[PDB]
């Protein structure tokens, strides 16, 4: 019961590896775990049993990921909407969760071997108390490792990350920390319970729907979208390569039009604040140009202490979310 | 009168479906230098036909947006044919938007701004938005969301088309839109019937 | 008695000729022909051939300039303010110039054959009419030729010629050709008297005086200016070497300070059109930016409704200033 | 009381002179990274000692318009030393002028801009605007032309310095402002007093 298996490539699948390798490869790779019960149906074993081997393809395929070079993972492991399921399903998945968790407290400083960052990520108060013990433990203890890192979506829906981080701006102007102009779409993004890492490469989701199920809704705007028919259990080495391919197919459209949103919104938040410079020299008479470059200097003193003003909210929320004792 | 048939026919053809959606998407991943605006005002045409309330085109280039009166123009056009302008008009305006990228989270970035200036004025607190008051807040406001979207075109993306808001949203993906058969966006539609949504079940 | 010497270089003038000719050239020199009277004094004759052998010197350091490929000379010859002086000089100035010009139609089809393009630029109803007439005919004879261009200013001053360029886009907008907010920098530069042409890129000043004397004040304002004490009917070959050395000396600072200016003028004209598009966004409750690119095509919309009125005021101002039956 | 002596002699220094410019204008072609205002300040002090009565500073770039108020503090510091705030500092904003480009062509233009809207309010006529009253119309307004301008630097031009303005301004040119000296300063004073000026005659 470990976290990661310890396999290497085969022949053919290292062969293909290199291949890929060669071009653009993704950094980031998000997971929709599906199909863990239609699995279970399919092999005439327990719906307890479909979701332990879930767990088991969740380490295998992390294990695939580190030698294939991908070294950040998010999963979708546990919505809130589950929580509707019966207190049979749900008590066997917080079994399962709590069972994984605590062994990889035992299974620890071999973390510390391999550089595993391990984050949780969701609206953690949902959970039973003992379990967010656990978890607490998990990011306090492999906090500060480099290696790679697996961000597990456990109580999570993105409505309710938006709305947090939305809660978490609105506190900032509550605190005197930030000016409710200050909000920003590239503000939002850094209070986001996912704001250490890049927004995912690629988004698979398995089992055929073709359905996010309220996952990584924000981060995943431009990300190329895999839904592969494979139910989760089943997930192979070759899946998950043809889930590259596909990345490796986009990249450069999707690259463009990443770029090309970005250029967009640089240049109309450009124009708002060159338009607000513009107002307050409107008023107070000044010239909406000169030589003595008033509406530069202006723009210039906007931003930076936007900027300020933003750092400063920033360190405050981050002190707040590392100020723990719940570990 | 056979205009009144041809309305029966589709009419009928959306009634057969074991569900229609309220809402379509319609996200255009490659719009071509001359746009192909006569395919599009086809599809939304169709899905009024069929029964779907709310349709909204999208592009992450903003043509279409950039584009709306020739939209809207062939839209008018195609509704008239094989299917009192002011109403004709009004009820396009009220069943079609035409979105670009700043729609999503733009428009999400926009309701915090008009949330958090509430709290610079004592007059609502930070635990008070959530997932309920924070979807009231948008610029959706009362429209359901969309259940079904038509992606067309080669990229493997959403780029950006309303990310709050297909959080549940069944995304079918075609070639192109281009030349586009009502038989073909008619078996889109049987895939959206025949899917299951079990909202975390 | 005509208005160019046909003398070619010597040794060491053709030599240095072609060493300077390696570096940048002026395309166009204006000249303030100062030194007359002086001269004529210092040579105890009397003023009037002191002017004529001013003119005699303008003929040979056209010469000298057209040797040296610098195709483009403007000449002060006769300013408002020299009305001023007795009837006894000004009458002997305008019998000159009586006697210089009818010449030039006695030599003419001989400027057909060097393609001599003959301007004259100032406030010319002040001449005697005769003159007038002798002077119409030499820019209606020359026109359309062009393998050089020289531009006589007489009875001009810069003051009167810049008023005369203001009053010139007054009657554009009292036609409804011009709306006020069009009237630029631009336009004015070519309203003046000196349209035709490029800005002098040296402009050179005989007798030792430090002054400008209200010579092309607009035109030469980034121009390399050099002062010479020598009077203008000794002036030499090398005296306007001494000049050209000038100007490629300064050639690297001036050429930057000039395109700086431009860079700034271009830009601060932005700056005022978008803070005027975002005055017309203010207003009509659009807003200041957003995908539908308003603000760009109000801009594109803006200028070239601007272009479309300048270019429409400039060909009925040169029809008018075409419209003559002076010659 | 030794400060009512130095200005006994600068006082006697410009009265010497067989003429004193009222308006002088200071050029500079090159200013460095981090300009030097007390050479500035100096030129500036000097000439208000000797009688001058305006003095206007220029550079192409801009750099004392957007360093007004340092060279203005400069000014005040060197007024006082060797040489009610309130006062000062009134009386050198009334004598002392930081320009920069737009105060010529620009300012040109904006006078025809301001005549050009009354004639579109058929408040003036086209032939209204002679020599004379564009000069009025200029935001020179009653100020005197300048008569003398020291201009320090390599640059052989004005760059722009009140064109308009300049039509019989004596142009004195200097290699440097930097350590400039009062004697370099009144030997630029001997020549402007020594120049003829004929006004076409
Ligand atoms: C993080 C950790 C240590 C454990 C939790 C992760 C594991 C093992 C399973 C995820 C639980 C669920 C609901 C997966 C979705 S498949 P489904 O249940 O929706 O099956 P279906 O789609 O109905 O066939
Ligand atoms: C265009 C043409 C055909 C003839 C006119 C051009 C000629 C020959 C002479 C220019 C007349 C004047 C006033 C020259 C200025 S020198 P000055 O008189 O000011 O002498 P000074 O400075 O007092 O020594
Ligand atoms: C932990 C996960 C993968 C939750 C999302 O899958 P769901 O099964 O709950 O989503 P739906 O098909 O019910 O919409
Ligand atoms: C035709 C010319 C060269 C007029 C300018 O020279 P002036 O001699 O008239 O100028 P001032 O020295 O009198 O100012
Ligand atoms: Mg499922
Ligand atoms: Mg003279």
């Amino acid at each position: 019961m470990s976290w990661i298996k310890e396999g290497e490539l085969s022949l053919w699948e290292r062969f293909c590896a290199n291949i890929i390798k060669a071009g653009p490869m993704p950094k980031h790779i998000a997971f929709i775990m599906d199909g863990n019960r239609r699995y279970a149906k399919k092999c005439q074993v327990e719906r307890q049993e479909g979701h332990s081997q879930g767990f088991n393809k969740l380490a295998e395929t992390l294990r695939w990921c580190l030698n294939l070079g991908i070294l950040e993972v998010t999963v979708y492991a546990f919505s809130i909407e589950n929580f509707k399921r019966s207190k049979s399903e749900v008590d066997g998945l917080m079994d399962l969760a709590r069972q994984k968790f605590s062994r990889l407290m035992e299974e620890k400083e071999k973390l510390q071997k391999h550089g595993v960052c391990i984050r949780v990520l969701g609206d953690l108060h949902l959970l039973p108390l003992d379990l967010q013990e656990l978890i607490a433990q998990a990011v306090q203890a492999t906090k500060n490792y480099n290696k790679c890192f697996l961000n597990v979506c456990f109580a999570y829906t993105s409505r309710h990350e938006i709305s947090n981080a939305v809660r978490e701006m609105a506190w900032g102007v509550e605190q005197g920390l930030l000016d409710p102009s200050d909000i920003s779409e590239s503000l939002l993004d850094k209070c986001l319970y996912t704001n250490r890492s890049p927004h995912p490469d690629i988004l698979i989701r398995t089992s055929g729907e073709v359905r996010l199920s309220d996952f990584l809704l924000w981060q995943t705007s431009h990300s190329c979208l895999v839904f592969q028919p494979v139910l989760w259990p089943e997930y192979t080495f070759w899946n998950l390569f043809e889930a590259i391919l596909q990345f490796q197919m986009n990249h450069s459209v999707l690259q463009k039009a990443r770029d090309m949103y970005a250029e967009e919104r640089k240049r109309q938040q450009l124009e708002r604040d060159q338009a607000t410079v513009t107002e307050q020299l409107l008023r107070e008479g000044l010239q909406a140009s000169g030589d003595a470059q008033l509406r530069r200097t202006r723009l210039h003193k906007l931003s930076a202490r936007r900027e300020e003003r933003v750092q400063g909210f920033l360190q405050a929320l981050e002190l707040k979310r590392a100020d723990w004792l719940a570990r | 009168l056979a205009a009144a048939h041809h309305r029966m026919r589709w009419r009928a053809d959306g009634r057969s479906l074991e569900k229609l959606p309220v809402h379509m998407g319609l996200v255009i991943t490659e719009v071509e230098q001359e746009p192909s605006f006569s395919d599009i005002a086809s599809l939304v045409v169709w899905c009024m036909a069929v029964g779907i309330s709310y349709i909204s085109v999208y592009d992450h280039q903003g043509i279409f947006k950039r584009n709306n009166s020739r939209l809207m123009d062939e839209i008018l056009k195609q509704q008239q044919e094989l299917l009192d302008k002011d109403d004709q008009v009004l009820n396009c305006h009220l069943a079609v938007k035409v979105l670009s990228p700043e729609d999503g989270k733009a428009d999400i970035v926009r309701a915090a701004q008009d949330f958090c200036q509430l709290v610079a004025q004592k007059q609502k607190r930070p635990t008070d938005l959530d997932v309920d008051t924070l979807a009231s807040l948008l610029s959706s406001n009362g429209c359901p969301d969309p259940d079904l979207v038509l992606k067309f075109g080669p990229v493997d993306s959403t780029l950006g088309f309303l990310p709050w808001h297909i959080r549940l949203t069944e995304i079918v993906s075609l070639p192109s839109h281009l030349n586009i058969s009502y038989e073909d966006f008619f078996s889109a539609l049987r895939q959206y019937a025949a899917c299951e949504q079990r909202l975390g079940k």
